[PDB]
């Protein structure tokens, strides 16, 4: 069965860093980029970045760079996102999001997002 | 090897065969081009090379001289006039892994075909639109390599198949990779024809 | 750059008589009590060959590129076995595929690997005594730039080590030819003890071995053993000693010959058909 | 990055009936390079990260909510809703991935 | 293509002059007698032009 299951609880009061993770199931891990998204009590959906897992390459949204990085283990078919510091209001339903590699050449339809993902209230 | 980085191991000055193909490791699946396999107890070549890799199993139809299916044409374009034979046997039990052995790779694409016996391990994000790609990782440019999905759940075509394309050739330098000549008893007193090694 | 050697502005070549040595078996064929004639590249009779020597003892040595002018003759008496083989090719560099023959103490060893032969090529032996009996040093026959096509490994032609003179006990004598992709070698090991003069008399070399090759061999040089100690003329490459390494070199000319075979089927007499009208 | 104004703030569709959500945007989602748009709609589910609504500003998702349909070009996002089930209470999103970094839209909620 | 035009691809040996071997023998292209099974190493003996 296709799924991508997150790390469980993280809960602490602010100022420490965090690493959050999400492990695939069913699908070839290299057959998808993982992307990471989060809830905001305002806007809801907010995007942080993408891993090309097979390359390890990454790109990131301007808001986050200094804190953020994200990385993977392809041999463990599992993805990581890591943040230097969480605020109380950086508590969110964080999502690992699934994004297929370019099975369509020119990839635009490949860049539909499997934003089903899974969310976790990392706190 | 991963076919994108395919090995080209030389074989040299030793007895070549195809009879061994019927013993403890008999091929699942196999092809020849331009030569009958029966002659591989007879002929001799200057050089032979094990062009050694794994494929997605359906590439048994692709890996042919003249056949121009793009993945081969980006990972190992055989010479389109080559004469010879190829191991390509199923290896699902071996090379597929439960979580999946996502470490056998192919170039998905390049700016051109490979030439015969070319190997390309350029690894920058391939341009397909404009401007230097600089990690754009999905619009003008895309990372050109992808792993095979080798898992027991794979349908047979998707399963791994283990490959040695056998390049072999002759030059001004004399042949030495030669098939085994046969042998017969030392009959005496009878009048016989003979071949004492020429 | 490989570190420059020393004492190498040569003196002129020692013009000397072949004494008609260098007969060798042309074929695989058993013949006996019979006479037969053929033609090949041969060392001609009374040829004006030359004698060559690492005459350090005086105080000089030499082994630069000599041209393989389409066939080479070699002779040396053992005398502490300073020579440990030869190298061949044409460019003698890692920019054409190139050939090593070395008589290592472990083995006679052959490789064809596009060696970056050093301009100052040698095999070293050094008194740093990493084992109790001094037997090795850093090679620097070559720098390690390589592309490979062949190896072969064989029993050593090993005798005791020192970079100094020795006795005339056996003549290791050899001939080298490429038969257009077949580098064929001939040998003999004749027991002789006498002064420098290459011997009179008669013998023939047997065909030691052949390697199929592709390389257009046109140039070559000898592996001298160079021995290092703290009296020798400097450090590293400048550390060496080599006795006299006295040896002979000559060339093989296309010439017709007559040969004779005894009841055993050895070569036993020969004629160079162009020496003299009588012989002719 | 492209701003992505969604209208209304809340689709007040009393169910059954058809409806539309709109999202005007400032900047391009015509893929005149490769044809189509790089443009999709997404709907965040009650308790779950979004199911894709519509590919390419028009053709439906593999989830078959044929109660929904879409069209547009350039910078028009039009969402049109041919039928409403009471479960369609939810937050509907335009978003851009024609360029990287991404942006999510302002959301439109659904209710009676 | 016109896949109705064919040739014998395999034979045990070459023909004699003006033979016409129309026999549909499954060619034993290896070990084991093929016994009509037409499996691997056991090939339908003709092949088409393109
Ligand atoms: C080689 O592999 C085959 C499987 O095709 C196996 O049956 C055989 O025993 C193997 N032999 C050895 C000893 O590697
Ligand atoms: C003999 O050979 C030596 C060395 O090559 C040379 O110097 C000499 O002139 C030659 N003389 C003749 C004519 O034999
Ligand atoms: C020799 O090696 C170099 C570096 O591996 C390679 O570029 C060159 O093509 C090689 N030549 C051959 C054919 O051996
Ligand atoms: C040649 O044959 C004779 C007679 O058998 C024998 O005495 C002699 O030793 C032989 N020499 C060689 C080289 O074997």
């Amino acid at each position: 069965q296709v799924q991508l299951v997150q790390s469980g609880a993280e809960v602490k009061k602010p100022g420490a860093s965090v690493k959050v993770s999400c492990k695939a199931s069913g699908y070839t891990f290299t057959g998808y980029y993982m992307h990471w998204v989060r809830q905001a009590p305002g806007q809801g959906l907010e995007w942080m970045g993408r891993i090309n897992p097979n390359s390890g390459g990454t790109n990131y949204a301007q808001k986050f760079q200094g804190r953020v990085t994200m990385t993977r283990d392809t041999s463990i078919s599992t993805a990581y996102m890591e943040l230097s510091r969480l605020r109380s209001d950086d508590t969110a339903v964080y999502y690992c999001a699934r994004v297929p590699y370019c099975s369509s050449t020119s990839c635009h339809r490949d860049w539909y997002f499997d934003l089903w993902g899974r969310g976790t209230l990392v706190t | 090897a991963s076919v994108y980085a395919w090995n080209r191991k030389r074989i040299s000055n030793c007895v070549a065969d195809y009879s061994v193909l019927y013993n403890s490791a008999s091929f699942s699946t196999f092809k020849c081009y331009g030569v009958s396999p029966t002659k591989l107890n007879d002929l001799c070549f200057t050089n032979v090379y094990a062009d050694s890799f794994v494929i997605r199993g359906d590439e048994v139809r692709q890996i042919a001289p003249g056949q121009t299916g793009k993945i081969a044409d980006y990972n190992y374009k055989l010479p389109d006039d080559f004469t010879g034979c190829v191991i390509a046997w199923n290896s699902n039990n071996l090379d597929s892994k439960v979580g999946g052995n996502y470490n056998y790779l192919y170039r998905l694409f390049r700016k051109s075909n490979l030439k015969p016996f070319e190997r390309d391990i350029s690894t920058e994000i391939y341009q397909a639109g404009s401007t230097p790609c600089n990690g754009v990782e999905g619009f003008n440019c895309y990372f050109p390599l992808q792993s095979y999905g080798f898992q027991p759940t794979n349908g047979v075509g998707y399963q791994p198949y283990r490959v040695v394309v056998l390049s072999f050739e002759l030059l001004h330098a004399p042949a030495t990779v030669c098939g085994p000549k046969k042998s017969t008893n030392l009959v005496k007193n009878k009048c016989v024809n003979f071949n004492f090694n020429g | 750059q490989c570190v420059n050697l020393t004492t190498r502005t040569q003196l002129p070549p020692a013009y000397t008589n072949s004494f008609t040595r260098g007969v060798y078996y042309p074929d695989k064929v058993f013949r006996s009590s019979v006479l037969h004639s053929t033609q090949d590249l041969f060392l001609p009779f009374f040829s004006n060959v030359t004698w060559f020597h690492a005459i350090h003892v005086t105080k000089r040595f030499d082994n630069p590129v000599l041209p393989f002018n389409d066939g080479v003759y070699f002779a040396s008496t053992e005398k502490s076995n300073i020579i440990r083989g030869w190298i061949f090719g044409t460019t003698l560099d890692s920019k054409t595929q190139s050939l090593l023959i070395v008589n290592n103490a472990t083995n006679v060893v052959i490789k064809v690997c596009e060696f970056q032969f050093c301009n100052d090529p040698f095999l070293g032996v050094y008194y740093h005594k990493n084992n109790k009996s001094w037997m090795e040093s850093e090679f620097r026959v070559y720098s390690s730039a390589n592309n490979c096509t062949f190896e072969y490994v064989s029993q050593p032609f090993l005798m005791d080590l020192e970079g100094k003179q020795g006795n005339f006990k056996n003549l290791r004598e050899f001939v080298f030819k490429n038969i257009d992709g077949y580098f064929k070698i001939y040998s003999k090991h004749t027991p002789i003890n006498l002064v420098r003069d290459l011997p009179q008399g008669f013998s023939a070399l047997e065909p030691l071995v052949d390697l199929p090759i592709g390389i257009n061999i046109t140039r070559f040089q000898t592996l001298l053993a160079l021995h290092r100690s703290y009296l020798t003329p400097g450090d590293s490459s400048s550390g060496w000693t080599a006795g006299a390494a006295a040896y002979y070199v000559g060339y093989l000319q296309p010439r017709t010959f007559l040969l004779k075979y005894n009841e055993n089927g050895t070569i036993t007499d020969a004629v160079d058909c162009a020496l003299d009208p009588l012989s002719e | 990055d492209i701003q992505m104004t969604q209208s209304p703030l809340s689709l007040p569709v009393t169910p059954g009936e058809p409806a539309s959500i709109s999202c005007r945007s400032s900047q391009s989602l015509l893929d005149s390079d490769d044809g189509n748009t790089y443009l999709d709609w997404y709907l965040q589910k009650p308790g779950q990260s979004p199911q894709l609504l519509i590919y390419t500003l028009s053709y439906r998702a593999s989830g078959v909510p044929d109660r929904f349909s879409g069209s547009g070009s350039g910078t028009d996002f039009t969402l049109k809703i041919s039928r409403v089930e009471a479960e369609d209470v939810g937050v509907y999103y335009c978003m851009q991935r024609i360029e990287f970094p991404l942006t999510f839209g302002g959301g439109t909620k659904v209710e009676i």
